[PDB]
């Protein structure tokens, strides 16, 4: 996350970290939404460009974390998965279009103070705040800038942009399976998601019933907090027909 | 879940994070 | 490379 600020404890509780076993790193964010299932970026696990297939065994998921590299003793929880799964269509050779998969955890995870799951969208609430100029949340533990490694956790608050306004500020093709957020030049404040934030969520705080939603998917940018470009997240909401498809057929 | 979305250490105890307002303040009117 | 170890358990 650049321009973004330390989260406070708790802040996150859905906040999850892909972490490779071996060499021992940060792979990607994640999310839970139930004590079995981890949403992430389908690029996370899958993309032919860079080589990168990761299978079940290469990977654990930590739970409840607020430290990037701590081990945090009697807070996080370190599970193992028992499945991937990848959007069928998912477009790793063109524009990540939806950019989206799944992992159900070996078993359960405890809930606590640090660990909770983030709602997800239905039509409404999706229809209600997902407009130009409503602010949603982004976290992760990615670079601070384009070209740290945080110590902890990191959050920043960004307008959903225009659709226009984000098909002008690119050349990749975009599709209605994609939002993005930022400021604009002459907004002035700045902050955006960049790599190792892959993966996480974007949220927001419904104000009718006060609970946080997930609305999106940190999912690609061209670098990282630039002037005149915006951060590109996977629509939750498009592709909740398939998330619940998964859910309903395999646990 | 039927609890999801409320954290234990803010809306359920009813205490607020630092900039959860900015997002309130976006959702306009 | 900065990443403390965690409980062989795991791995
Ligand atoms: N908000 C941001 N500035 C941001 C930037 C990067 C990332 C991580 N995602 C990535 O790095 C993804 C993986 C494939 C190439 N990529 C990218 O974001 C590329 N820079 C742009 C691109 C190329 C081909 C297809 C789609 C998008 C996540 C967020
Ligand atoms: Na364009
Ligand atoms: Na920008």
């Amino acid at each position: 996350i650049v321009e973004g600020s330390d989260a406070e404890i708790g802040m996150s509780p859905w906040q999850v970290m892909l972490f490779r076993k071996s060499p021992q790193e940060l792979l990607c964010g994640a999310s839970l939404i139930s004590d079995r299932w981890v949403l992430t970026a389908a690029h996370c696990l899958l993309y032919p460009p860079w080589d990168k297939n990761f299978t079940e065994n290469d990977l654990l998921v930590r739970i409840g974390k607020h430290s990037r590299t701590r081990y945090e003793r009697n807070i996080e929880k370190i599970s193992m998965l028992e499945k991937i799964y990848i959007h069928p269509r998912y477009n790793w050779r063109e524009n990540l279009d939806r950019d989206i998969a799944l992992m159900k955890l070996k078993k359960p995870v405890a809930f606590s103070d640090y660990i909770h799951p983030v709602c997800l969208p239905d039509r409404e609430t999706a229809a209600s705040l997902l407009q130009a100029g409503y602010k949603g949340r982004v976290t992760g533990w990615g670079n601070l800038k384009e070209t740290g490694q945080p110590s902890v956790l990191q959050v920043v608050n960004l307008p959903i942009v225009e659709r226009p306004v984000c098909k002008d500020s690119t050349r990749i093709r975009i599709t209605d399976n994609m939002f993005c957020a930022g400021y604009k030049p002459d907004e002035g404040k700045r902050g955006d998601a960049c790599e190792g934030d892959s993966g996480g969520p974007f949220v927001m705080k419904s104000p009718f019933n006060n609970r946080w939603y997930q609305m999106g998917i940190v999912s690609w940018g061209e670098g990282c907090d630039r002037d005149g470009k915006y951060g590109f997240y996977t629509h939750v909401f498009r592709l909740k027909k398939w998330i619940q498809k998964v859910i309903d057929q395999f646990g | 879940e039927a609890d999801c979305g409320l954290r234990p250490l803010f809306e359920k105890k009813s205490l607020e994070d630092k900039t959860e307002r900015e997002l309130l303040e976006s959702y306009i009117d | 490379g900065d990443f403390e170890e965690i409980p062989e358990e795991y791995l």
